[PDB]
RNA sequence: GGAAGAUCGUCGUCUCCGGUGAGGCGGCUGGACUUCAAAUCCAGUUGGGGCCGCCAGCGGUCCCGGGCAGGUUCGACUCCUGUGAUCUUCCGCCA
RNA sequence: AAUUGAAGAGUUUGAUCAUGGCUCAGAUUGAACGCUGGCGGCAGGCCUAACACAUGCAAGUCGAACGGUAACAGGAAGAAGCUUGCUUCUUUGCUGACGAGUGGCGGACGGGUGAGUAAUGUCUGGGAAACUGCCUGAUGGAGGGGGAUAACUACUGGAAACGGUAGCUAAUACCGCAUAACGUCGCAAGACCAAAGAGGGGGACCUUCGGGCCUCUUGCCAUCGGAUGUGCCCAGAUGGGAUUAGCUAGUAGGUGGGGUAACGGCUCACCUAGGCGACGAUCCCUAGCUGGUCUGAGAGGAUGACCAGCCACACUGGAACUGAGACACGGUCCAGACUCCUACGGGAGGCAGCAGUGGGGAAUAUUGCACAAUGGGCGCAAGCCUGAUGCAGCCAUGCCGCGUGUAUGAAGAAGGCCUUCGGGUUGUAAAGUACUUUCAGCGGGGAGGAAGGGAGUAAAGUUAAUACCUUUGCUCAUUGACGUUACCCGCAGAAGAAGCACCGGCUAACUCCGUGCCAGCAGCCGCGGUAAUACGGAGGGUGCAAGCGUUAAUCGGAAUUACUGGG
């Protein structure tokens, strides 16, 4: 299910700081990221329209680490939703529990968030759960199990979270690393760099 | 207690079976039709006593004899008919030699046709049998004189059937079954019947059919016209089995067995036992229990041989078999499987004595096991297949002292350390190429020693070296404790004259790399190792600075938070006037060190040890 | 499995052949070889393994080879008695 | 809130733009083959031969209908051994219970197939000339008799199958009689029609001492309903073919008879000569139909597996009766073919039920468990029966979920590949360092499905009766095939887990080697003739992922049958 492969090479195929892995660094870039995605990556192909839109959809699907089929499922349901498809799509795409675990700050990577949720460490509304793919409910608290407490990594990532700035649309008290989701973000409150509509017309064939 | 009757045609074999039972062996329609033993017929005699004796009538035909060789498998006791009329015959002597070569544990003589001829002829056939029994070395036998029309022999024989011990075999073996006669009763399943050479099976068992290469569930089984939930080896076993496979795909000499076979082998080492001496590289019929084969023999020093099938076939170690001439008729010698896939170049002089060590020195599977571990890796699945190991038998290797057990092969600890020492000396040679290095990296070492050898065995062996403490490692580089980083001259001959000059002032690589004549990548060894010394630094790979400039550049960088209250770059320029290029390069230098952090306009300094404490 | 048969050169096929095997043809390789295909002639088509030394399932060396053998005979690819495998056909396919 | 919804490319020529097909990118599948494969949840799993089928199972049940005791266990007289009250055995339906027999009900439900059927069908929407057991409501009846017979007994046939002769007996079996209108006929008047009891308790009161008596329960008959189901009819809707245009005689109406529960040429006799139709009759070919499923933006088009309803069928052709309900999937009879046994005279059988075999084929499951639950048949009930069902087993066949690890880590190693030999590359990748044990394994804890029902209980109702019975509470214990369940808590170590396709363009992703229009690739326009970004392999990259790819079929693109939407 998980991608199981080197991360920053997929990140550097585009040359962007994809935040797939950070740790002590925010980004490496010292690995010659923009120059050698592959054997012929020293020269840059100009990449036709289908390739650029598809490549962006690949990029984003990788930053959120989801497989293609249930990704398309997110697409088709997001189209079934009322209102802007790209907007509500991206919002529910942020609804994945693992992304929320990363943005809450306890987690070295969204993949690590999949690890910690898989290990029963999370405790939602007084019940343990494992699906990181799950979309957090509005005004719903989420907590970590007290036995999950003691790992040093979580807080050390919180010191990174403080540097990250963290999203405003989710409210993590962080005094007990138990945050509350609030509502699915509106397009205005986030990003303004990624361009989601590329994916939807890419499926419009 | 399967007990096969054997002898030449029209000795009354079937008649004998009616004498004891009044029931018959013949089941094939044509034999019914033609009144003969065209092919092996089987009969069973279920009893209130609870034994069912197994009767096997077999052709006396030499032409059909290859089928008898199919039928002599699994015999517990053998009754060789001799008729008082015809008397002893050379074919009787042939059947005795064949059973002797099969190592059939015991046999009974039964004289027939006694009333039909005058008593002097009875005594003649008696004497001739008494002469013949002495030739093959079986000793006790109960000779019975009887007419079936008279019934004279019934009582002594009936006691004799019960007298025979059953030949028990060890419970710990993978199950193995020789397919013989395929036929499908309309009720549930294929039922395939065969002799079970080893191991145990039960009605719920799934068994691996070879060729189709698939597991198949057992629907039912009948032990010997004695239906039961379980079947032990050493008896013919009707075995009804679920599976997608059907009889049209099935052929005689297909194998049913517990575990996925190692691939069929033409080559095999075999024990030679011979009534008369043989000759190298000749065609002959190989006959094993329930197996008719044709292949060419080859001689391997003295009474050691390698059989080469032109048709690859599965077989396993310690399976006794008889070897007959390819035209049929003459039986010449016995054989036994000893090595299944001998390596090529097997004939070189030092080695044959050692093969003799593998086989003559060791009868027990454990002793052969230890020899094979000494030779090199023993993939447990294959060696186990040759010995048909069960998991309880698998534990014996754990019981063995001193063996290094990875996920499969064991390796002897002293011998492991020996192989380690050889790899270590090679590793010492690499240490000679650069004695300044603490030592070679691990992955280069794994490729440098024994690339062909197993990853589990090799990495575990390295872990054993770590347990010895012989390998201490830092920065992921594994090295011997002894190295003192003396300094290799290949580094030093440039580094000595270059060192004070590059030392006393910074100098760019190329600016006097031409004066030294050195290639740039060639300096991307000497200079980076000088960086490993910690003396000359590199902001960028091409230019190298001494530490003493970097330390001053640090102390002037230190003033930003105190003079400004901001980590603006501008003081490097506002104080000593150092340029923006080299300064930003110093910034990437500490950023890559992790010595300083970037945020917004300015650098955060949350962890560095260089900052003065107050 | 049984009752019968044909088949398994030396690149392939054939007439075969009791004379030291001979020849024909075809496929391809190289000469003749055309702006290409094609022609008709010439030379050739390395087979199998055994044994030995290398890691080189390759070389060196030797021996045998018309399925595998024998019986025959001055001489067996041949003829002859068998026999193995594959192939062809009928019968048989009983916890 | 009940919707939100439609993209193009390649190919004709030297080049252009049209016309016009052909091809591709999408989605889907009761798929298949191959490659590949760690786990789990939910679904689905002969579209081929309505071809042939062994063996077992799937339809039995009520003694609370009757005569009985075949078998089992009590009890009964008696045997009377001895272990002298332990055991011995005969007889004993007299009790629990029950084989077989008679009788009641079921067997017309449940499940399977889609052969036939183009209309006797199915759908929509109506209609009158009908019936409807068991359930339920109202309504009244329920009295008085006879003659038999299966079982059983003796005799006897036939290889078996299956009987046959004679004799005995009861029933809620049968047949009578009485009885009766808000029943049927009759304008009416009149005429005529029904039967069964059994069980439980019980005081007084009758006892031929069997029983009678009260009371209660439940059954039986009669009539009108209700619901339900079923039949019948009406008009339309529901394939193709006009290189099928003519078609039909009891067929179109009429009278009377006959016939159905019921209308009716449903049927017969007789009269008339009509009757059908280019709004496509007749004929031929094909086909189970619908709700719905896929596809599409939509309109349409194709399809009608699994789920659900209706019809049709049960080796083949047939036929009829019993029955509320049939011309009856495990009913009967006749004929035929196909298999099986026979003493050869004669007989027996029908998996398009659940499993299973064989055959066919590209090819698709357990001769498994339980009635624990739901549901159903019988029974007052307990219980009995249930291959319906509940489940599990098997398969990556499809959908969904997870894992095959995490973070850090430059001395950015080596090897490989490549190179201009400058160096790149593979790559934080590795190693290491620091973590982690999901799930599996191993070990514990441990739901709901289980509602009811049994026994007793107090009380109430009922009643002559504090009984019986009925109802409501309570106490006790008890009902699990699935199930070593679900679900949760421990143990230990990354320990058990990544492949497949593609890289000339369409179309995301390229270099070397080998080969030389050869071998070969190929959905399409194409490549390969000695340096192939198209063959073959390597490296590298791209795309999907426990799945991956070509083929199979429909729609889409195709506005390329163009109602929407063409000339
Ligand atoms: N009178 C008599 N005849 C006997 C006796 N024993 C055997 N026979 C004879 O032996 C003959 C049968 O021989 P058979 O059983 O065919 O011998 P076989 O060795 O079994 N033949 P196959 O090799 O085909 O199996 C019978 O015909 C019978 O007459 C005996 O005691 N008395
Ligand atoms: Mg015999």
């Amino acid at each position: 299910a998980r991608y199981l492969g080197p991360k920053l090479k997929l990140s550097r195929r585009e040359g962007t700081d994809l935040f797939l892995k950070s740790g002590v660094r925010a980004i490496d870039t010292k690995c010659k990221i923009e120059q050698a995605p592959g054997q012929h990556g020293a020269r840059k192909p100009r990449l036709s329209d289908y390739g650029v839109q598809l490549r962006e959809k690949q990029k984003v699907r990788r930053i959120y680490g989801v497989l293609e089929r249930q990704f398309r499922n997110y697409y088709k349901e997001a189209a079934r939703l009322k209102g802007n498809t790209g907007e509500n799509l991206l919002a529910l795409l942020e609804g994945r529990l693992d992304n929320v675990v990363y943005r809450m700050g306890f987690g070295a990577t969204r993949a690590e968030a999949r690890q910690l949720v898989s290990h029963k460490a999370i405790m939602v509304n007084g019940r343990v759960v494992n699906i990181a793919s799950y979309q957090v409910s509005p005004n719903d608290v989420v907590s970590i199990r007290e036995k999950a407490k003691k790992q040093s990594r979580v807080k050390a990532a919180l010191e990174l979270a403080e540097q990250r700035e963290k999203p405003t649309w989710l409210e993590v008290d962080a005094g007990k690393m138990e945050g509350t989701f609030k509502r699915k973000p509106e397009r205005s409150d986030l990003s303004a760099d990624i361009n989601e509509h590329l994916i939807v017309e890419l499926y419009s064939k | 207690m399967i007990i096969a009757t054997a002898g030449h045609v029209d000795h009354g074999k079937t008649t004998l079976l009616q004498a004891i039972t009044g029931v018959n062996a013949d089941r094939l329609p044509e034999e019914k039709k033609r009144g003969m033993t065209i092919d092996l017929g089987y009969a069973y005699w279920p009893q209130p006593d609870g034994r069912v004796p197994g009767f096997i009538d077999v052709p006396g035909h030499e032409k059909f004899l290859s089928n008898m060789l199919a039928g002599v498998g699994g015999i517990d006791h053998a009754l060789l008919v001799v008729a008082c009329d015809d008397g002893v015959m050379a074919q009787t002597r042939e059947h005795l030699a064949i059973l002797q070569l099969t190592g059939n544990p015991m046999l009974t003589v039964a004289l027939t046709k006694a009333d039909r001829v005058d008593e002097a002829r009875v005594d003649e056939v008696e004497r001739q049998v008494k002469e013949v029994l002495r030739e093959y070395g079986f000793a006790e036998a109960k000779l019975f004189i009887t007419a079936a029309t008279e019934g004279r022999g019934m009582d002594a024989l009936r006691e004799h059937l019960l007298q025979l011990p059953e030949r028990e075999h060890a419970s710990q073996h993978s199950f193995r079954l020789a397919i013989d006669r395929a036929f499908t009763v309309k009720g549930a399943g294929l039922v395939v019947t065969g002799t079970a050479l080893s191991g145990e099976v039960k009605v719920g068992d799934s068994l691996w059919l070879t060729g189709v290469n698939k597991p198949m569930r057992v629907r039912a089984l009948h032990a010997q016209n004695q239906p039961t939930e379980t079947a032990n080896a050493g008896q013919r076993i009707a075995l009804n089995i679920a599976g997608d496979a059907e009889k049209e795909q099935i052929n005689r000499g297909d194998w049913l067995l517990a575990d996925v076979p190692p691939e069929p082998f033409t080559r095999v080492i075999v024990e030679l036992q011979t009534h008369t001496p043989l000759t190298q590289w000749q065609p002959l019929h190989i006959h094993h229990a329930a197996s008719h084969v044709t292949g060419r023999v080859s001689l391997l020093e003295d009474n050691l041989a390698e059989l080469v099938f032109d048709t690859p076939l599965w077989l396993a170690d310690n399976d006794r078999l008889v070897l007959r001439d390819i035209s049929a008729r003459n039986t010449l010698a016995g054989a036994r499987v000893v090595m299944l896939n001998p390596p090529r170049r097997g004939k070189r002089k030092p080695e044959y004595l050692q093969w003799l060590a593998s086989l003559a020195r060791a009868q027990s599977d454990a002793d052969a096991l230890s020899v094979h571990l000494e030779r090199g890796a023993v993939n447990l699945a294959d060696f186990a297949w040759a010995r048909q190991l069960n998991g309880e038998g698998m534990r014996e290797l754990l019981q063995q002292p001193g063996y290094i057990q990875a996920g499969y092969s064991l390796l002897n600890a002293p011998v492991a350390a020996r192989w380690q020492r050889k790899i270590l000396d090679t590793l010492a040679t690499y240490h000679e190429q650069h004695r300044d290095e603490p030592g070679p990296g691990r992955e280069r070492l794994r490729r440098m020693a024994l690339p062909m050898e197993d990853e589990a065995l090799v990495l575990l062996l390295i872990e054993k070296m770590r347990e010895s403490g012989d390998i201490h490692s830092h920065h992921g580089w594994l090295h011997l404790p002894d190295h003192k980083a003396g300094f290799s001259e290949e580094q030093q001959a440039i580094w000595q004259k270059a060192e004070p000059l590059f030392g006393d002032e910074p100098w760019w690589v190329r600016d006097l790399a031409k004066e030294t004549g050195t290639d740039e990548q060639a300096m991307r060894l000497t200079l980076r190792q000088a960086a490993q010394q910690g003396i000359i630094t590199a902001i960028v790979k091409d230019r190298y600075y001494r530490n003493d400039r970097i330390v001053e550049f640090a102390n002037m960088i230190r003033d930003l938070d105190q003079e400004c209250g901001s980590t603006c770059a501008a003081d490097f320029r506002d104080r000593l006037g150092v340029g923006r290029k080299l300064a930003i390069q110093i910034l990437e230098y500490f950023d890559r060190i992790g010595f300083t952090r970037r945020r917004g306009n300015d650098h955060l300094l949350r962890d560095a040890l260089l900052f003065p404490e107050k």
